[PDB]
């Protein structure tokens, strides 16, 4: 009984290259395959254009690369969801699956020259138009400009064709204008549902002479600290010289979105050598609010508003540090990187993410799961620590409680969290599992990664597994497909995996084997895992000094600038006075934000594994279909469950 | 001065951009180890600050990359920082500051600082005289130099200061810009809201609208305005009756089985379920895997059905049984609908049709059943009618018209048979006694468009309550007939009648799929599918809007459609003008016109929360006493406050007096200024812990003048709360000037600077006749009068001399006849230099720019170019010291009057 | 006794009588910086060693201001801003230059001010889109078009709406220029038939 299987991405996109996996299991000879895509329902013949031949010595597996053309969008804002029918014929046999379609063409990014503007000035902004592979593409893009009240005052429709994915643009802010937060909105012509936006502030301002930066000794506040909140004020000129002046500093408590000032926290301190110190006493803090219990203040934040005035009295600059948490503990525990399902009898790998109250990853923090002794781990650079526990064969859900083991804390100050994992369910209780283990962390492009395939099943049928089928999913598409061979008797095999720049920001690895089980029954066993890759650029862009370091350049002098980048690329530049950022540092363009937008656009909703093979595929953002009837469930939802 | 670079030789730094280097560069450099390197030689701007450079790279391979920021620190050893606000108010006196920074480690600099003269400002710097100070700046320090100016003309003006140090090459200058805002506040006046409905509210389907200019009564002259026009389309959706919930359709998937009849009974619900779910797009809640399965069932039903197809192409229950007309017709009716689903052989279908026509059709156009079907529950309401000739003829005819487009170009006898049967249906229609037949034959005739006039009226009036077509009997017949009637209405496109019908069908809660439910199910779902297929979900929207502005000969065009309904149209004009809107087409629009402008509203300028009184009094070199009294406006005393005090040039506070305040309670003075040298403190800041809201909190200290100089500048006192700089109060102090105010002359909303010389430089040098003649013959000089001072009216500010003109030597743009009085205005402080007293005579001449108010009512102003010469009395001319003057006066007068100028 | 004719600095000028070769000991001569330069007025004296005194750095050459970064434009500066130097202006993409591209550092002899004024690079305008029978284009902008603006065609549906004719031949088109001039449409493709 030769079995034909098709693997596709969970959701399909328009005007983007998608790949499809064709497999013929237990077959003979060269099997021809034709792939057709139609509208659902009916026949529009969207793409019939991909034809291929599966052969032995190719081990009966093949790629199909197609790009689905766009009807664009007639309707509607309301939707609703559109599906397409993917059908594949191997010589005779027909296997078909209907797939959900997202209208997203690609990504759009908007870069404004400054973070703040004046009435009667010009806002310069570029629009980067890319596909899902973040490659440059000429396309039609709709642009709108919304005032604070939300009314678009200007809208155009532009083409990025022959612009190399960069659209230079400008808008003149009127002299009679509404003050507030202005927004630049943009979207693709074929996809009005996906809108990318940026903000910029219009205000009456002047660039200051200097900048003020206030910092706490630590980024949180311990409720029982008698010292109170200690704040160091730093004020430096734009040219780097320190300052001499007088500063006014006051504190406050933030709960919800509501702020409450502390009147008796007002202090006037001298500024000497561009520095100063001020302390909010616990007495003043607890007196300001009449709520007698101190523990009630936990889960609230503090804010410091410092105002530095020069000894000339000409220039005055204010600054604020907000969101200083009042906590019982310096740390917190998060399971968002750990799979929620386990293989009974097989090692379960937990990834615990310990963070500081500000969200910054904690560094070198002891953690453990009760209980107790043998397991311990220290958090890495990314703030994640690995804890691997052994697993009982029982069907009882696994309840895991993780605590921080750091010394010098009274256990009242220790962070704890409790998770639960569920047993992977097999076919007909055959108890045949598959365990993918990837250990190494802080992975970078160019490195190789050993993937450990651990097979669990009775040795009676073990000789029938000659291979594992693996898929590398990245950025919502299929990055790679392959076959890892297995000789009879090999329970654990290793697959070397080369890591290119195409795995950034991260990737998913799914694998499955299939065999005929007890009494003529087809069983498909699968497992998945998620691997984080170091976030970075694909290429490199550096801007440095072109001359030796002697002394600072004088206004009016020429400066040679060195740029280090990829061959053939186009580089756009901007220069901003740092006095600007004193007023507004928000909404600045950053690669981190790009990869964040990409990682939010991922169709995979889980860190790994699944409740069953169908669950494994679907959760990892894949669809598996077979002529024997084994197939994934249907996801009609566009977003990730939450 | 001694060994110093001149002011004129200094080029000030004018460029202070907040953003630049918008440059675009491609890397063409051949890669060395994968990295291309381009070197950029660029030009740093005038600003002293750190410039941050952000780069983004776009490659056709590697994609997008956002580089990390790069900083460049731009600084000098000695420089000027000129601190200007964002905007200043016209005619209001303000004090800006120029802070000189010397960062040199061991070296102190002797500095000369000068403010440039601008016609747009009133300062101590005149046209022929500069305003310059000489101050010493210690190593690694800074010094603030206050300047007091009054803005004059609106718009964006320019302020420029220069400085250079003695015995060194060091120099610097700063040229910045500042916005001069007139008195007022931004106000949004809503002009017009107009509702657009060219169909309902328009004439001839066209609605034109007239929009007048905005009021703008309180608008400030010469100020701008912006009129904004918004066109907002309004979507109108019509309620479309609820489609049948797919949860009720689940039972309609049935595996086809049995012989020639049963096979169709089982094929029926599975075929129509797809048809309906396809149009209603309910598969998502139904599930997508079910469809293809159903398609397999359909293909099965068809394939099995082909086993009952006789050589005659006719269909019958069993191969041994005589062919059934109705069964074959129903097979045609089903396979016709199945074309959208599964592959079907046209030969089988059109073959069955051809057999129907060439066999079962009578010469009168009637189709007749020779061999009745075995299941009488599968034929629906064909029973009991006794009209069955008509009913069957209709059924068969419908099955023929559904298969037409496929079989038309194949079977030649199809249209013939169609029209043949159509005549028969047409002739007998009016005699129909049963609603069911009226419905089926109604739809039968409607596909020909032959249901018209009396027949159509018979069809419509048959419906009870204009909702349901029904006869007494079993319900299924009434439902089926109602379905046929719905297909009829939809065929004739009468949508007024439709909704009450569909509302009734869905109300019956009939999902079909039971014993003998074939006809009911099939027809009700065919009808309810065609309904949703043909049902409009919206009212047609096409808008043609045009705009006629008197300021633009160009025609403004905007087209609004139903996909545009979400989109908002915006148009702007800076000129306030009445304009015309020409609208046309279907749909409902909304028009909004709103202007933004500047209001004449006063005052808008005040010390908000602070009352400030400053009094400087002579103490019993020179020592004076400065006293500052302040009170906060509110229900509570203010928190920590700031007193920013500048100095009259050449003055310093008494160093001793400061300590008592500083060491006193509630008062704080930084030690920085306390141990600072007596010299070079022109700026002192007194930090107050509080200021009372009840009674005035006052303080005072002595000030010594260490440098004597002519024309000292008033000092300033600024009180403000540390948390808010925007709310403050500014006061000036001068011993010889009222309230610290500079001399300026204002009427209406316009003011001119009084800080120049009171009049032309006096004699000596003693004036001769050629001097007066040549000077008065200058083309610029407008008027020359001989006058007599009538009465001196003094005021708190400006002196008004009433001069009666006794004769007019030269006349200007003003029309003035001999004997008419005129008023001359002079700044106080110039009164004792003028030494004018009543009854004496004077000679005056001036320019055309010195007039006060507009013609022909004028007052004269005495400026730097204004000539005033005392004319001795006739009896006083006999005196031996008046001789030359009198001779010159008479001479000049008659020479000017009689001969005029040679030029 | 007696110091010879003073050396020629040539970047500074003496305006007063020089009638003599051998100067005596301790006699101040006044050297003012040449109009091509600028510096503080100074005086050179005999060392008593028969050699004249050395100037500190009193005098310097000149330069013409600061070249501004124009709106939507690139300033290519070769060498320095010193007198007689040339700088160039280039609009990179989608804009036409109104002005003089080449700019010169000048000396009017009293004071320096740039010979040419900074040019303005303006967005390439386009004429009306090609009009075809039986069909129209849709956009928020109709009357006034600028460079890079893209317009999309369609076919009129009448009133009730029906599928009339067929949309054929590349409905979307945009403004572009293959030379620096007024922009022309990418192509006059569309038809409704
Ligand atoms: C499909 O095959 C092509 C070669 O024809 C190969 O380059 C590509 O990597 C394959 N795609 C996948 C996802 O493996």
């Amino acid at each position: 009984s030769p079995m034909y299987s098709i693997i596709t991405p969970n959701i399909l996109r328009l005007e983007s290259e998608e790949t499809m996996v064709l497999e013929a299991h237990d077959a003979q000879g060269d099997v021809p395959v034709t792939v057709t895509v139609h509208d659902f329902p009916g026949k529009k013949l969207v793409l019939s254009s991909e034809k291929t031949v599966l052969t032995p010595a190719t081990n009966h597996m093949g790629n199909v690369t197609f790009t689905i053309p766009a009807n664009r969008e007639f309707k509607s804002e309301k939707g609703r969801n559109k599906f397409v029918t993917v059908q594949a014929t191997f010589g005779t046999q027909v296997v078909e699956k209907v797939v959900l379609v997202s209208l997203q063409s690609g990504y759009l990014f908007i870069q404004t020259d400054k973070t703040i503007y004046t009435p009667g000035s010009t806002v310069l902004y570029r629009i980067f138009t890319v596909n899902h592979k973040l490659l440059p593409v000429g396309r039609t893009v709709m642009v709108n400009i919304e005032n604070p009240e939300g009314i678009p005052v200007k809208q155009d429709s532009l083409s990025s064709q022959n612009q190399l994915g960069v659209l230079p643009l400008s808008w003149d802010i009127p002299e009679l204008v509404n003050m507030g937060q202005w927004k630049i909105r943009a979207y693709y012509e074929n996809s009005p549902q996906q809108v990318f936006s940026t903000e910029f502030e219009v205000k009456e301002y002047v660039l200051p002479s200097f900048e003020v930066i206030v910092e706490p000794t630590e980024k949180f506040y311990y409720i029982y600290n008698e010292k109170g909140l200690e704040v160091t004020i730093t004020a430096r000129f734009l040219y780097g010289k320190k300052v001499e002046g007088t500063a006014f500093v006051i504190f406050g408590i933030q709960d919800g979105e509501q702020r409450i000032s502390l009147p008796e926290s007002l202090k006037r301190i001298p500024i000497e050598d561009g520095s100063g110190e001020v302390v909010l006493s616990r007495k003043v803090l607890l007196d300001g609010v009449q709520n007698p219990r101190a523990e009630d203040l936990v889960g609230k934040s503090l804010y410091v508003s410092a105002t530095v005035i020069l000894h000339s009295g000409s220039d005055m600059v204010q600054a604020e540090r907000s969101g200083i948490p009042i906590v019982t503990s310096p740390y917190q525990i998060h399971f968002t990187k750990t799979p929620k399902y386990f293989k009974p009898g097989m090692p379960f790998d937990l990834m615990v993410f310990v963070t500081n109250p500000d969200g910054s990853p904690a560094y070198r923090v002891p953690v453990a799961v009760q209980g107790e002794d043998t397991v311990q781990s220290l958090t890495q650079g990314d703030g994640v620590a690995k804890l691997s526990i052994n697993t009982h064969p029982s069907q009882k859900p696994l309840s895991i409680t993780v605590r921080t083991k750091k010394q010098e804390l009274s256990e009242a100050e220790q962070a704890t969290r409790t998770m639960q994992a569920l047993p992977y369910s097999t076919v007909g209780n055959s108890n045949n599992y598959l365990h993918l283990s990837v250990l190494r962390t802080e992975l970078r492009p160019g490195e190789t990664l050993n993937v450990n395939f651990l097979l669990r099943m009775d040795r009676a049928h073990e000789a029938k597994i000659r291979y594992y089928t693996y898929l590398i999913m990245n950025k919502g598409r299929l990055l790679k497909a392959g076959r890892q061979v297995r000789e009879p008797g090999q329970d654990l095999v290793v697959l070397p995996l080369s890591i290119t720049t195409d795995f950034i920001p991260s990737f998913r690895l799914v694998a499955y084997y299939t065999l005929i089980g007890a009494s003529g029954q087809r069983e498909v066993v699968a497992d998945s895992v998620w691997v984080d890759v170091k976030d970075s650029c694909v290429g490199s862009l550096v801007v440095k000094s072109g001359q030796s370091e002697d002394r600072q350049p004088v206004p009016g002098q020429q400066m040679t600038l060195k740029i280090e980048g990829d061959h053939g690329a186009r580089v756009v530049l901007v220069a901003v006075d740092k006095g600007v950022f004193v007023l507004n540092k928000k909404n600045k363009l950053t690669q981190s934000k790009i990869w964040d937008v990409v990682e939010k656009a991922d169709i995979g909703c889980t860190p790994g594994s699944g409740k069953d093979y169908a669950g494994v595929f679907s959760d990892a953002g894949l669809t598996f279909t077979s002529s024997s009837g084994q197939q994934t469930a249907q996801r009609a939802e566009l977003q990730c469950p939450q | 001065d001694e060994d110093i670079i001149a002011e004129e030789n200094i080029v000030s730094r004018s460029e202070f951009p907040e953003s630049w280097l918008w440059n675009v560069e491609d890397l063409k450099e051949p890669p060395k180890n994968g990295i291309s390197t381009k070197l950029m030689n660029i030009f740093l701007k005038d600003s002293i600050t750190t410039w941050e450079i952000l780069a983004v790279s776009m490659s056709d391979k590697k994609g997008i990359c956002v580089a990390d920021p790069f900083e460049v620190t731009v600084m000098q050893d000695f420089f000027i920082d000129l601190r200007l606000p964002y905007s200043v108010v016209r005619n209001e006196q303000v004090e800006i500051r120029a802070v000189l920074y010397n960062y040199r480690q061991n070296q102190e600099l002797k500095v000369r600082v000068e403010l440039l003269h601008n016609p747009a400002f009133c300062s101590l710097a005149t046209t022929k005289r500069r305003h310059q100070q000489t101050v010493t700046i210690p190593p690694k320090s800074s010094l603030s130099v206050p300047y007091v100016i009054v803005p004059l003309k609106t718009g964006l003006q320019e302020v420029e200061v220069k400085a250079a140090v003695y015995h060194h090459f060091i120099s610097d200058g700063v040229r910045k810009s500042l916005k001069v805002v007139p008195e007022g506040i931004r106000m949004n006046k809503t002009v017009a809201v107009r509702t657009l409905d060219p169909e309902r509210l328009g004439r001839e389907g066209v609605q034109k609208e007239d929009i007048p200019p905005a009021d703008l009564s309180d608008q400030v002259p010469d100020t701008e305005s912006e009129t904004r026009i918004l066109l907002q389309g309004t979507p109108v959706a019509q309620m479309t009756e609820d489609a049948v919930d797919a949860e009720r359709l689940k039972h309609l998937i049935v595996t086809p089985s049995g012989c020639g009849e049963e096979n169709m009974i089982g094929m029926t619900p599975t075929v129509i379920a797809v048809h309906y779910l396809d149009e209603t797009e309910q598969w998502e809640k139904f599930g997508l895997e079910k469809r293809q399965g159903a398609l397999e069932l359909i293909k099965k039903g068809y394939t099995q059905q082909l086993a009952f197809r006789q050589p005659s192409s006719a269909f019958a229950a069993f191969v041994k049984r005589a062919p059934s007309t109705w069964l074959t017709a129903y097979v045609v009716k089903v396979f016709s609908l199945a074309v959208n689903l599964i592959a079907i052989d046209s030969q089988v279908l059109c073959g069955a049709v051809k057999w129907l026509i060439l066999e079962k059709q009578k010469p009168d156009g009637v189709f007749q059943e020779d061999a009745p079907v075995i299941h009488q529950e599968m034929i629906g309401g064909l029973r009991n009618n006794n009209e069955k000739d008509m009913a069957l003829t209709a059924f068969v005819l419908i099955s023929l018209q559904e298969a037409k487009d496929i079989c038309e170009e194949q079977v030649n006898s199809l249209p013939g048979s169609i029209t043949k049967a159509g005549d028969f249906l047409e002739a007998n229609y009016m005699n129909l006694q049963r609603s069911y037949t009226v419905a089926i034959a109604g739809y039968a005739l409607a596909q020909m468009g032959r249901l018209k006039g009396p027949l159509l009226n018979k069809f419509l009036t048959t419906a009870k309550d204009k909702n349901r077509w029904e006869d007494p009997g079993k319900q299924l017949y009434n439902v089926e007939a109602t379905s046929y009637a719905l297909l009829a209405l939809l065929q004739l496109k009468d949508f007024d009648f439709v909704p009450p019908v569909v509302r009734w069908l869905n109300e019956q809660r009939y999902y079909g799929g039971g014993y003998g439910s074939t006809q009911a199910t099939f027809m009700v779902f065919q009808a309810l599918a065609q309904y949703q297929k043909d049902a409009p979900d919206h009212q047609e929207l096409n808008l043609d809007v045009s705009l006629q502005l008197p300021s633009r000969s160009s025609k403004i065009t905007h087209r609004i459609h139903w996909e545009s309904a979400s989109l908002l149209r915006s148009e702007e004009t800076k000129e306030n003008e009445g304009f015309t809107v020409t609208a046309e087409g279907k749909g409902q629009g909304t028009l909004s016109v709103v202007t933004m402008y500047h209001a004449k509203a006063k005052d808008q300028l005040t010390c908000n929360k602070f009352d400030l009184k400053v009094t400087i009094k002579p103490a019993p070199k020179n020592t004076m006493i400065l006293e500052i009294c302040t009170r906060y406006r509110g229900d509570q005393d203010a928190t920590m406050s700031i007193l920013d005090i500048s100095m009259m040039t050449g003055f310093a506070p008494d160093t001793d007096d400061l300590k008592q305040l500083a060491n006193g309670v509630d008062r704080y003075i930084s030690k920085y200024e306390l141990d600072k040298a007596f010299s070079d403190r022109n700026t002192l800041i007194i930090y107050l812990d509080k200021v009372s809201h009840s009674e005035d909190d006052c303080l005072a200290f002595k000030v010594h003048q260490y440098f004597n100089v002519e024309l000292i500048q008033p000092g300033a006192v600024k009180v403000y709360a540390y948390y808010n700089l925007e709310e403050s109060c500014t006061r000036f102090y001068h011993p010889e000037k009222e309230d610290g105010k500079l001399n300026k002359l204002c009427r209406d909303e316009l003011c001119r600077c009084a800080e120049e010389n009171c009049f032309i430089q006096k004699s000596d040098d003693k004036v001769t006749l050629e001097e007066r003649l040549d000077k008065a013959c200058e083309p610029g000089v407008d008027y020359v009068y001989k006058t007599r001072l009538v009465k001196v009216q003094l005021s708190n500010d400006f002196d008004e001399y009433i001069m009666a003109i006794e004769q007019t030597i030269k006349s200007g743009s003003d029309e003035v006849q001999v004997g008419q009085q005129r008023t001359f205005i002079s700044p106080i402080k110039c009164r004792e230099a003028l030494k004018l007293e009543e009854k004496k005579h004077y000679l005056m001449w001036g320019l055309s720019s010195d007039f006060w108010g507009e013609k022909p009512n004028l007052s004269y102003i005495i400026g730097k170019d204004t000539w005033v010469e005392h004319w001795p009395e006739e009896d006083e001319c006999q005196d031996e010291e008046n001789q030359k003057q009198c001779q010159d006066l008479g001479a000049f007068t008659e020479s000017m009057v009689v001969f005029g100028c040679p030029n | 006794g007696h110091c010879q004719a003073p050396d020629h600095f040539l970047f500074a000028k003496l305006k007063t009588q020089t009638n003599a070769s051998d100067f005596p000991i301790g006699t101040s001569l006044k050297y003012e910086c040449r109009p091509e330069y600028y510096g503080r007025p100074f005086s050179i004296t005999c060392l008593d060693n028969l050699v004249w005194s050395s100037p500190k750095d009193v005098c310097k050459r000149k330069s013409c201001k600061t070249p501004p970064d124009p709106v939507n434009g690139m300033v290519h500066v070769i060498t320095d801003i010193q007198v007689g130097s040339r700088i160039n202006y280039s609009c990179t993409t989608g804009h036409r230059l109104i002005g003089h591209s080449s700019a010169e550092c000048i000396l009017s002899g009293n004071t320096a001010h740039w010979s040419t004024k900074p040019p303005i690079c303006q967005r390439i305008p386009c004429g009306l889109p090609p009009t075809i029978a039986n069909g129209d284009f849709i956009s928020t902008n109709r009357e006034n078009f600028h460079y890079g603006s893209v317009v999309t065609y369609r076919c009129n549906l009448g009133s009730r709406g029906r599928k009339v004719f067929e949309l054929v031949g590349e409905p979307s088109i945009y403004c572009t220029s293959n030379d620096d001039q007024v922009g022309i449409w990418s192509g006059p493709a569309p038809q409704c038939i």
